[PDB]
């Protein structure tokens, strides 16, 4: 949305937002209209790349290094509206289902997705008084081990013999669908990042 | 070193909702 | 009578079969005590930062009078913090002083200026330099406080 | 509402049951708790 | 000017004079672990000891928070709003301080740091710096354990200082826990997903709100839960009755462990950096003299760790911001006053005679403060910039003749 | 000039409330135009984010600013949670404070806390300059369905 | 809305009508009653 | 179509501040080419094996 | 000296209660 000359930047913003309310309804159920960053394509000031020539680190190790370290040690600088990560690879817990194992164990795709969706969250059960002290009750259940995936319950007979996710899938760590690709000096692919300056600063 | 004492047991003097035991049928 | 399970017979199993439904207290987050002789429920009026405190307290003060009739017989409203009580003591102190200086100065400028009209002139200048100071404050937006009167 | 102890005490001793918290707190502050751990 | 240097090295320094509002707020800081049960009991006991003082008229004890975002206090900290009888009823030789001395001497229980500050004074101090006490200390870091080790040293060195009454540092991981470490294998056995198990944790053991009834405008919360008995103690949870989806009757300890732990009570996040605050209540001495002594005790008896950063916030922080703006102000005041004299008489060194007549005036000012027993502050500060403008006014009319 | 942001996250550990709400809420409110300091709180199921703005910053600008930033952030937050916008005032705006008591016993804690939440809280919020009428203490009536495990 | 008792009270005793005096989310009832006697 | 053939993201793991994407999918082989999709193995709700 | 002394008038305000350690069956 381009505004006419001499239009207050933070007016054009707070305007789009109020109009983006009466419009948030005309949009499909799931979709949500996100509001862009303060700057533009021009705000691309500082652009850099991460490389490790020792091999001790790779694409993913660095793209995560960007998304959860540099992206935060930088956004705290005034005038910096955004620190956009570019290139690299995002670590992705790829559960590869063997179509044949499915049938062999009598498990449908839906049965899997549903079970998966309920084996990775924490829950709190109030607190409790001991020695005049509050005792918060934390219930673990977060996924963080490959074995945890491999141990996602799917089906259990009376016997007590269960059928885990590991019976119908290999749980491998892979790359996500790459959207941005960064190359350096035509001798390697790397993860980078660009500092976006809040237009007018 | 104030020897100022005080009743440590809970106190409810700002009105209390009371009902009385009665012999009757359910 | 919340249905849980029903056989073909038509014989159902209600919530009352697996639970007692009692009225109780929620998880308390705030606890109010009064004079160390009882726990009570209260309320605090929040003023929109930058507006007039003394202004609102008045409206509130009288609104409770409109409702002293609408209240359940036995309900008493005890106040535990009224900031208006201070503002008045702070404004009557600045006024009191602002008046004392005046006279103490008039008496001093009446002994070194042994003519009645001579001292009178200076006596008439204060209520004017006073007014001009006040008029300005209305255009500026400076309400009357110990600090804006201490100057 | 009652616990059992495999060891640590001796029948006869008295133990605080009401107000335990604030007490142990001051006991934590006065270093009494650290002094207790540095003797054994 | 030399004879005035004595009253100088004899007066204390403060930000602003302790203004006297009609009331005062009791803030007591206690270790993180306390429970709503004992806290509310601790509260009433405190109020009974407050009301026991012949000066106070009402007391409004309040632990926890009120229904608003403006109150994010925990159940462990307390804000009682104390009202004192009319100033025309206090005992004979009673003064505000002589009252606060009986309050901080009457109202006091083991493991409790007593703070007494005026209502408005406080609520404003917390919006500028965050500290509820006049003197505050901020230990910033990126390792919770580390910053706590620093708050514990800095805390105990604060009570060794001449003027401090009660100093306490809020622990960052002084909270208790009862962990329900679910076992995917043990549960999958009975054919239960993590969620299936957890439902018992939130609703059976905890008072998880399931829904809300409607009666007109008003609203009502509904919740599910086993009688308090099945959740009395950890052991009770180990035998928490579960009816598996397959109608098998088991205990919670058959699909999990339950272990007690010690961890975070509440994470203070000032500018994303975790931090612990150390509340100090000294009223006898003058502020600046205390903080300066605190700056020595801490400096000599505490060796910092890598990611640890100690700071001195509070009201003293507001004083350093002002003293840097004022020390840059005198030049302005002295070049503006220097030119309004350079314009009226036009003579060079002659205007240097009048502007150089204020130092003797400031001299007289300090002597009065010392005798009047005042503390140097931003209040006294203005009294010399406005007094310097008068010494210049006079300075001219004594050259006119 | 202060603007509060209170997000509720039920039963979730204090450390979880931080790692998923508070932290990613303070780091975004820092890089907001004219923000001096941003103090944060991570309670057991509550995320209080205080945003202090630099001197002479338009109060209703700092507000409408936080809100637009609270949009592009409403996504980075867990599904269920929602970032609430604090009241217009601060801790200082606590002007009139009172208590309800019935010494006859004809009424109790709950009867009065409800009297506050659904009568006084409304006969008061209609007064101009009054941003909020916060109920304190008392007890909230709760329909407790106690299930017998057996 | 009225439970019948078998033993414990005598006809006429005054009884407060509130289980609303102990914070639901854990005021160990046993020890939350001991605070009312000494 | 979305999960078996496509890499539809089903959920996200949590490790501290950071986030991780999880997805379901048949090995790339069952979705190499169109023909492969024509014989995309489906296990109907009624446990019937079809393409 | 292992331990912590407390003003008896403070503890009594807190209304401290004590119990004796007995040995027997749980």
């Amino acid at each position: 949305v381009i505004f006419e000359d001499g239009t207050d930047p933070y007016w054009a913003r707070s305007r789009v937002l109020e109009y983006l309310n009466q419009v948030q309804g005309k949009l499909p159920a799931g979709v949500s209209a996100e509001l862009g960053p303060d700057a533009t394509g021009v705000g691309w000031i500082y652009e850099y790349a991460l490389v490790d020539r020792s091999g001790k680190h790779d694409l993913a190790d660095l793209r995560s290094l960007q998304d959860w370290f540099l992206k935060y040690e930088l956004k705290t600088i005034p005038d910096v509206a955004e620190v956009a990560s570019v290139g690299g690879v995002v670590k992705e817990y790829q559960v590869v289902i063997d179509p044949q194992r499915l049938a062999q164990y009598g498990i449908s795709l839906a049965e899997v997705k549903s079970a998966l969706d309920a084996s990775n969250q924490e829950a709190g059960g109030s607190s409790i008084e001991l020695a005049e002290a509050e005792y918060m009750v934390r219930a673990s259940g977060y996924l963080q081990t490959l074995d945890d995936f491999n141990h996602i319950v799917l089906k259990a007979s009376e016997n007590g013999v269960p059928v885990y996710l590991r019976d119908v899938a290999k749980v491998q760590i892979g790359p996500e669908m790459r959207r941005g690709i960064a190359e350096l000096n035509g001798e390697g692919e790397v993860a980078g990042g660009v500092v976006i300056l809040r237009s007018g600063k | 070193a104030s020897g100022v004492r005080i009743d440590p047991t809970q106190t409810q003097n700002l009105g209390v909702k009371t009902a009385t035991v009665t012999r009757g049928p359910l | 009578h919340i249905v849980l399970k029903a056989s073909e017979n038509g014989v159902p199993v209600y919530l009352r079969d697996v639970a007692k439904v009692q009225i109780g207290p929620e998880m308390r987050r705030g606890i109010a005590e009064l004079n160390g002789e009882g726990e009570v429920a209260g309320g605090v009026v929040i003023l929109r930062s930058g507006k007039n405190a003394r202004e609102v307290i008045a409206a509130v003060k009288d609104k409770l009078e409109t409702l002293k009739s609408s209240l359940p017989e036995g309900v008493e409203i005890v106040t535990t913090y009224d900031r208006s009580q201070l503002i008045d003591r702070a404004i009557d102190n600045l006024s009191g002083k602002l008046l004392e200086e005046f006279i103490v100065v008039a008496v001093v400028c009446a002994l070194f200026l042994w003519h009645v009209r001579s001292a009178l002139v200076a006596i008439i200048s204060l209520p004017l330099g006073l007014c001009i100071a006040f008029i300005v404050m209305h255009f500026q937006g400076l309400n009357a406080n110990i600090m804006s009167l201490g100057g | 509402g009652v616990t059992a102890l495999r060891s640590g005490l001796a029948e006869g001793e008295k133990v605080v049951s009401s107000g335990l918290f604030l007490i142990d707190s001051e006991a934590n502050i006065s270093g009494a708790l650290e002094r207790m751990r540095s003797e054994s | 000017v030399l004879t005035v240097l004595w009253p100088l090295n004899k007066v204390g320094g403060e930000f602003l004079p302790q203004i006297n509002e009609g009331d005062l707020l009791y803030m007591p800081s206690t270790l993180p672990g306390i429970s709503a049960a004992e806290a509310a009991s601790m509260l009433q006991k405190t109020d009974k000891l407050i009301m026991s003082v012949p000066e106070v008229a009402r007391v409004f004890g309040k632990t926890g928070k009120a229904e608003t975002a403006t109150d994010s206090a925990p159940l462990e900290m307390v804000e009682t709003t104390i009202q004192l009888k009319p100033q025309e009823q206090w005992r004979p030789g009673m003064t505000m301080d002589k009252i606060i001395e009986e309050l901080d001497n009457t109202v006091r229980l083991p493991g409790l740091a007593n703070l007494w500050v005026p209502p408005i004074r406080n609520a404003i101090d917390m919006l500028s710096t965050g500290i509820k006490s006049p003197i505050g200390i901020k230990v910033s870091g990126t390792v919770l354990a580390d910053i706590d080790a620093m708050a514990e040293q800095i805390e105990e060195v604060a009570r060794t200082v001449p003027g401090v009454a009660s100093a306490l540092a809020e622990r960052l991981e002084g909270g208790r826990y009862i962990n329900v470490e679910i076992n995917r294998e043990k549960a999958a056995r009975y054919g239960m997903t993590v969620a299936d198990v957890q439902l018992f944790v939130t609703s059976a053991v905890g008072g998880a709100m399931v829904g809300e009834t409607v009666e007109g405008i008003a609203r009502y919360p509904i919740n599910l839960r086993y009688p308090q008995s099945w959740r009395d103690s950890p052991q009770a949870l180990r035998q928490l009755p579960i009816l598996t989806p397959m109608k098998q009757q088991i205990t919670l300890a058959d699909v999990a462990d339950i272990k007690v732990s010690t961890g975070p009570s509440m994470l203070k996040t000032e500018n994303a950096r975790p931090t612990s605050w150390i509340y100090i209540d000294a009223r006898d001495r003058d502020m600046v003299s205390v903080v300066h002594d605190l700056q020595k005790a801490i400096a000599e008896k505490v060796q910092l760790k890598p990611g640890t950063s100690v700071a001195f916030s509070g009201q003293f922080e507001l004083l350093e911001r002002a003293n840097h703006k004022l020390k840059l102000m005198v030049p302005m005041t002295l070049m503006i006053i220097f030119v309004l004299l350079y314009l009226a008489f036009r003579r060079v060194g002659e205007a240097l005679l009048i502007i150089s007549s204020v130092p003797f005036a400031l001299v007289g000012g300090i002597w009065l403060l010392w005798w009047m027993g005042f503390h140097l502050s931003v209040a006294t500060g203005t009294g010399f910039i406005a007094l310097a403008g008068v010494a210049a006014e006079f300075g001219v009319v004594m050259l006119m003749y | 000039v202060q603007v509060i942001i209170k997000t509720s996250y039920p039963g979730q550990a204090p450390q979880i409330v931080e790692n998923q709400v508070t932290y990613p809420l303070t780091t975004t409110m820092l890089s907001v135009p004219g923000a001096k300091t941003v103090r944060g709180f991570s309670q057991f199921g509550d995320s209080y984010v205080y945003v202090i703005f630099e001197d002479g910053t338009d109060p209703y600008w700092a507000r409408s600013r936080v809100l637009e930033y609270l949009n592009q952030v409403q996504g980075k937050l867990p599904a269920g949670v929602s970032a609430e916008l604090g009241p217009d005032a601060t801790g200082v705006g606590w002007i009139y404070e009172y208590a309800l008591v019935d010494r006859s016993g004809k009424h109790d804690l709950a009867d009065l806390r409800s009297l506050q939440d659904w009568f006084l809280k409304y006969e008061l919020k209609t007064i101009p300059d009054v941003a909020e009428v916060a109920s304190v203490g008392g007890v909230v009536k709760e329909y407790q369905v106690v299930i017998d495990p057996q």
